């Protein structure tokens, strides 16, 4: 049996559809599964083990010119699919390029009422609504579907399967972390820091005004008691994932010795050669807790039980700090850095 | 000939003649049976399409062959199962 995903968004709304795949080449043992993604989200599917091949479709534009439109049709339909499963919220126009993929179980999502509320007849388990905020949640639909739905197959199999459990190529492991990390100080004894500016870092698709990041004044005074003390002693790495060679030049965490790196959403290994990580609600917070690497997440105040479900990850090694005031750029700094000089 | 053309503002005389070749034409292309020849510059070493930085020979091939990725996902996998 083969299946094909055509989940949508970019990285952090797209690491997170791991689990979903996982419960696929579970339920249905043996099974293919490709996938279709937009530029910027094909990138996660480097770090897999059961997608056959990934692609690169639907940033979901309006016009999409009428020969990449057929070409794509003419590439999902000539392998035979069985069921399309998709998301990206179709209403009565992208109903219709599921439908024309002659497959057998059509299911996704669409709109509740807006955007033409529609959901056609030419579909099959149509369901909640659309903008698809919480994380790990996230499809939550999904994970019920696929369920038990059918036959003598054991009770629900395994609800939901075990959270993100991203693996490392040890070829992209050794060469690239290595060649990376020594480039600066480097002893795999360092710190990770994401949130800096905003031109593509993560952006979560999902958190809207805050975590986009901060003034890099609070990262500053973060720093200059990360290394303070041989806990780390090594960790500088402001690691901008930015264009930042338009940033490097104003890294007023003074650019003495403050590394920098830049990097497309391979950072995983880099998180796994760290020795922690403290950043703000983005994608480095579930790859880091999808691996034991302790983590100190950001973010704004009380979205934890939307951004964040495993609470404990570990052994509540990964820690959440809120903002009495809701906007993120106000903490108690002081205790942020109180509690990130453990580790 | 050689007509002498009085012209109202200065001093001409041309001579013209028509000429084309008369058969040649069979010869030209007989001689362009040339590419006959075609074969000593063919038998010459090929520049790089034998050359050892090239394998894959289609027309898309060495350029999209590009799905070693399956194959490394796939080798992650038994990696995880080891």
């Amino acid at each position: 049996r083969r299946v094909c995903c055509v989940v949508s968004g970019g990285v952090y709304e797209n690491v997170l559809f791991f689990p979903v795949v996982q419960m696929l080449k579970d339920r249905y043992p043996g099974v293919l599964v490709d996938v279709v993604a937009s530029a910027r989200g094909k990138q996660v599917y480097e770090m897999c083990k059961n997608v056959r091949y990934a692609n690169v479709y639907d940033p979901d534009d309006e016009w999409p010119e009428p020969a990449e439109y057929t070409h794509q049709l003419g590439v999902m339909k000539n392998r035979y699919y069985d069921m399309v499963l998709s998301t990206k919220l179709a209403g009565t126009g992208h109903a219709l390029f599921l439908f024309m993929s002659s497959a057998r179980e059509k299911v996704g999502y669409v709109y509740p009422n807006v955007n033409g509320a529609g959901a056609g007849l030419f579909l099959t388990e149509m369901f909640k609504p659309a903008t698809t905020n919480l994380a790990d949640g996230g499809y939550n639909m999904y994970q019920d579907m696929l369920e038990w739905l059918g036959r003598p197959a054991k009770g629900v199999p395994q609800q939901p399967i075990p959270p993100l459990r991203v693996s490392i190529s040890k070829k992209l492991r050794a060469v690239v972390e290595d060649k990376y990390n020594r480039a600066g100080v480097e002893k795999g004894k360092y710190v990770v820091i994401h949130g800096i500016e905003s031109d593509s870092v993560a952006n979560m698709k999902s958190r809207g005004d805050d975590d986009c990041l901060l003034p890099l004044e609070l990262w500053a005074e973060i720093a200059k008691e990360i290394s303070s003390g041989g806990n780390g002693l090594r960790p500088l790495f402001v690691m901008p994932h930015e264009r930042h060679r338009e940033e490097i030049e104003e890294i007023v965490g003074e650019e003495t010795a403050y590394l920098f790196i830049t990097t497309p959403g391979q950072l995983t290994c880099l998180i796994n050669d760290s020795a922690g990580v403290v950043a703000t609600n983005t994608a480095a917070v579930q790859l880091a807790n999808a691996r034991d690497k302790p983590c100190v997440a950001l973010f704004s105040s009380k979205e934890k039980a939307r951004l964040f479900l495993p609470y404990v990850e570990e052994r509540k090694s990964c820690t959440v700090v809120a903002s009495a005031t809701g906007k993120l750029a106000g903490i108690d700094i002081e205790a942020v850095k109180k509690a990130v000089k453990d580790l | 000939n050689q007509r002498d053309w009085v012209v109202t503002k200065s001093i001409w005389h041309l001579s013209d003649t028509a000429i084309k070749s008369f058969y040649t034409f069979y010869a030209m292309f007989t001689v362009w049976g040339v590419c006959f020849f075609a074969s000593m510059k063919a038998s010459m070493a090929d520049p790089f399409y034998d050359s050892e930085h090239y394998r894959g020979q289609g027309g898309d091939g060495t350029v999209h062959w590009y799905y070693d990725r399956q194959e490394d996902i796939e080798a992650t996998a038994r990696g995880d199962l080891l």
